[PDB]
RNA sequence: UCUGGUGACUAUAGCAAGGAGGUCACACCUGUUCCCAUGCCGAACACAGAAGUUAAGCUCCUUAGCGUCGAUGGUAGUCGAACUUACGUUCCGCUAGAGUAGAACGUUGCCAGGC
RNA sequence: UGGGGCGGUCGCCUCCUAAAAGGUAACGGAGGCGCUCAAAGGUUCCCUCAGAAUGGUUGGAAAUCAUUCAUAGAGUGUAAA
RNA sequence: GAUUAUUGGAGGUAGAGCACUGUUUGGACGAGGGGCCGGUUACCGAAUUCAGACAAACUCCGAAUGCCAAUUAAUUUAACU
């Protein structure tokens, strides 16, 4: 909670200011964030949705469950089964820990406008940004790797919309 | 826009999807359970006409402790178990509720099973 | 924490070279390359960061 | 008015007759209305008669309404040929009128004019029928 | 989706019956139930 | 603004009703502001003069009985065919 | 007569007759049947056995009592009084 | 007198909205530390602390705004009867749907506290 | 068999005709069947809608994922109920 | 056994009615395609409302009358094996 005490400063200082809350009872929040990767076209790219995982299993510190297609969607041989996602979940002092190094270590490699971007949010209060993967994982960076994919990582936010998580980044973001 | 809720909501649900089968006749009189936060509440209830039988709790401080959160369910399960020693000290119908054989719920079980009870 | 697709995770001390950020994350809880307890015992050779350094908004 | 064009059944039943209009029974769309007195079917090719001559007559004046689809068709076999081996094909569709059932209307133009035009609807017409302005007061 | 009936462990004659596949099902299954030599349900074999 | 009715009563059969709406008269049955679900009868000649004087609303003080009381239209059941009304609904205003 | 062609649509089910077979107040036996339905339309309550085919059969012998069952379905009450 | 449950009454019982309420419980809460624990979370559950809270959840109050039912009479529609031959007439009754006044923001048995 | 007639069809199940109990015709209207599930079965303990927009790597909008409503519109092995 | 006053119930007809399913959108509605370079505007897919109209195989509603059975009551004379 290390940027999360900075914010929990600002809940005082700023978003008493700004939200306005009646009582310390009531405070906004993050509340987690799911990290489904994408993809994964495994028809017979098992092993490249293999790949997809053990970056995730250590780049993230939580690994993805495969969402296996429910239905049998054109556009990609999905049938019943067909394992063609991830369930990543970040919830807790992993998800500020991941907070605390992303926002610093992404720009590095993210080579963004504003630093994060002017905006990108979805419109549900989150972002859902594909990706390049090149910011993330400085730990295990594009010098291995064999896929590209892009996320759309959903903000899991107490945030009503995306306007509060844009005055919500106080915690090294550039909305 | 994504919130979280009372949980006894859902407890009752599971409660009334069980209730339909689990019915106390007022002869294994429906023994309806609650575990709040702190202290678990119980009571036997003549059901098939809706009136009193028992009463007890654990913030039914006659039997307390500060154990665990469970060794005084124990201790209610003991007790209001002798308060049916002198009638229904046999085997009737207990209610899970929302709730599961395990924990609280068994420790409390066992506690009325062996304080007289024919569970 | 999804207990059952949950390999480790740790807040590491990925320190710099430049603004010494040992306050990230990731499965490779390091060795003692710095031996310290400011920051965690972890590598700091991951130097190349930008967002505090040298950065878009900040160069 | 409001549908997308599908179908559900091809050989529907040979509707009702008599009774009395549901509804549409006011003026609405236009302000120069037509009903009608009889109750009998309709197969739009004497409305289509009927809207060329309103129109031909009206020289391309004020609005029309027609208050019709047909949505049922009918069927027929060839001439007097023998019974009961099968239901023949559609050969149109229909949708019957009752009175006080509200069937043209129309607007942006002369009220006489209206009149007129009705009237020579009317003639190419297999029904007894009725003019009327705006049901108001 | 075809048939199968069984020979019970010692119930000595032709009984049960029921339906298996040898697709889903394709080999010899076993299980539970009531034999009326023994008061008890018993293990049967298919053959 | 002052029209006048007169006073229903009870099993108005298919003969009787049918024969005062076919009359120069039409049922009315008001309810509403210090009224009861009360049943008259209107002149629909008269009725529709004051159509004519004051339109489709008219705080009108309609004398039935003793009192001219302001009743407006609560809804109608009129049969465009034959222009001419079968049922009337009315509702106190005060 | 001369030529008619194939022909095919005349095809449905040798039927069955469901519904009820007692009625309110009537006295019952033990294996007697109450009704004859598919699904459930009405709601088996007291002393009331479902067969299979959502048949239903009273437990007892007795007399009924159709009645509602939730705020809007329907259900049964057996009753032995005697 | 508010509570908990377990209750019977169908929401004109309520939907939504406003305000108060206060750890008698309540939930907020801290974690995994153990039983437990989640084919894919201490989310949940369980366990463990009760530190703190009505702000939420929560009960009460205010609107009938939403819903709800819903009158009055009336309508056809139908019963039969009699007509005549009408895409019908008439008596007779049964009287719908729809509209609509209008309404109501609960009765309530239950033990123990709360009292 | 609206003369024999060629054609066809001939055994079961769903609906409509069917007329508010049930029941009922037509060389009358529309549709399924000649099975399948050792797990789609039995039994305990959890879950709870598609879909819609909301919207965003995806993007032929949409896949996967996510916000909120959705009447079970989900869906349920085999047509319709 | 019967007839009728008294019942009590079942049920979805006629009628109503769009609430689902949907049949023919008048109107606008904002966009997507599109004329154009990714756009302009048309119109639409579609949906937004407003909006009405229709239904053997549409139903949120829903009669009369008939069906079943009641200390059912009374007046008859059946009724059953």
């Amino acid at each position: 909670n290390r940027l999360k005490e900075k914010f929990n400063t600002e809940v005082t200082e700023n978003l008493m200011k700004k939200f306005n809350y009646s009582s310390v009872m009531e405070v906004p929040k993050i509340d987690k964030i799911v990290v489904n990767m994408g993809v994964g076209d495994a028809v017979q790219n098992s092993k490249v949705l293999d790949n997809a995982v053990e970056e995730l299993e250590l780049i993230t510190g939580q690994k993805p469950l495969v969402t296996k297609a429910k239905k049998s969607i054109a556009t990609f041989r999905l049938r019943e089964g067909m394992p063609i996602g991830a369930k990543v979940t970040l919830r807790g002092e992993r998800m500020y820990e991941f907070l605390d190094k992303l926002i610093s270590v992404s720009l590095p490699r993210v080579r963004d406008f504003q630093g994060v971007s002017k905006k990108a949010f979805d419109g549900r209060g989150n972002y859902t940004l594909g990706v390049k993967e090149q910011l993330i994982f400085p730990e295990i960076d594009y010098d291995k790797v064999s896929k590209v994919r892009g996320m759309d990582i959903v903000i899991v936010t107490t945030a009503n919309t995306d306007e509060e998580a844009r005055e919500l980044l106080a915690n090294f973001g550039m909305p | 826009m994504i919130s979280k809720i009372d949980k006894n909501k859902v407890r009752l649900k599971r409660h009334a999807r069980v209730r339909t089968n689990l019915s106390g006749t007022a002869e294994k009189p429906r023994l309806n359970v609650y575990r709040s936060n702190k202290h678990i509440y119980a009571q036997i209830i003549d059901d098939n006409k809706g009136v009193t039988l028992a009463q007890a709790s654990s913030k039914d401080s006659d039997i307390a402790t500060t154990a665990t959160k469970v060794e005084l369910a124990t201790k209610v399960g003991e007790a209001i178990a002798k308060k049916a020693a002198d009638k229904g000290i046999k085997e009737i119908v207990f209610d899970r509720g929302g709730y599961l054989y395990h924990g609280r719920v068994k420790a409390l079980a066992e506690a009325a099973r062996e304080s007289g009870l024919e569970f | 924490m999804k207990q059952g697709i949950h390999p480790e995770y740790h807040q590491v001390i990925f320190l710099d070279t430049t603004t010494n950020f040992k306050f990230l994350s990731g499965s490779t809880k390091t060795s003692s390359e710095m031996m310290e307890w400011e920051d965690g015992k972890e590598y700091p050779v991951i130097r190349l960061d930008i967002s505090s350094d040298s950065h878009p908004f900040y160069t | 008015m409001l549908l997308p064009k599908r179908v559900k059944y091809r050989r529907q039943h040979r509707p009702k007759t008599t009774g009395r209009s549901k509804g549409g029974n006011y003026v609405t769309f236009g302000e120069f209305g037509l009903q009608a007195t009889t109750t009998s079917w309709i197969t739009s090719r004497q409305i289509e008669s009927a809207r060329i001559a309103m129109t031909r007559y009206m020289k391309r004046g004020g609005k029309v309404w027609i208050k019709i689809f047909p949505h049922t068709p009918y069927t027929k076999k060839p001439l007097e040929v023998r019974m009961g081996a099968g239901k023949g094909a559609v050969e149109g569709w229909i949708a019957v009128v009752k009175p006080g059932r509200i069937l043209f209307e129309v607007a942006g133009v002369s009220e006489e004019v209206a009149r007129e035009a009705l009237r020579l609807a009317s003639h190419k017409l297999p029904v007894k029928t009725k003019f009327v302005k705006r049901e108001e007061l | 989706r075809v048939n199968v009936t069984l020979a019970c462990t010692e119930c000595g004659d032709r009984n049960y019956i029921t339906t298996k596949n040898k697709r889903n099902n394709p080999e010899r299954i076993e299980m539970k139930k009531y034999c009326p030599r023994l008061n008890k349900y018993t293990l049967h074999r298919e053959t | 603004a002052s029209l006048k009715s007169i006073i229903r009563q009870g099993k108005q059969t298919r003969s009787d009703l049918k024969q005062l709406r076919k009359s120069g008269k039409v049922p009315a049955v008001v309810y509403g502001y210090g009224t009861k679900n009360v049943s008259v009868k209107v002149d629909e000649v008269e009725f529709i003069k004051v159509i004519r004087e004051v339109g489709r609303n008219g705080v009108i003080e309609l004398g039935v009985g003793s009192k001219t009381i302001k009743v407006m239209v609560a809804d109608y059941q009129f049969d465009p065919l034959k222009n001419q009304i079968t049922h009337i609904d009315f509702l106190a205003i005060n | 007569k001369k030529g008619v062609s194939s022909t095919k649509n005349g095809r449905d089910s040798e039927s069955k007759r469901l519904g009820a077979k007692r009625a309110d107040g009537q006295f019952v036996t033990g294996g007697s049947i109450l009704y004859r339905q598919r699904g459930t339309k009405i709601y088996p309550g007291e002393n009331v056995g479902r067969g299979g085919d959502d048949t239903l059969f009273a437990k007892i012998d007795g007399v009924v009592k159709f009645e509602r069952k939730g705020r809007d379905k329907k259900q049964v009450s057996v009753y032995a009084v005697a």
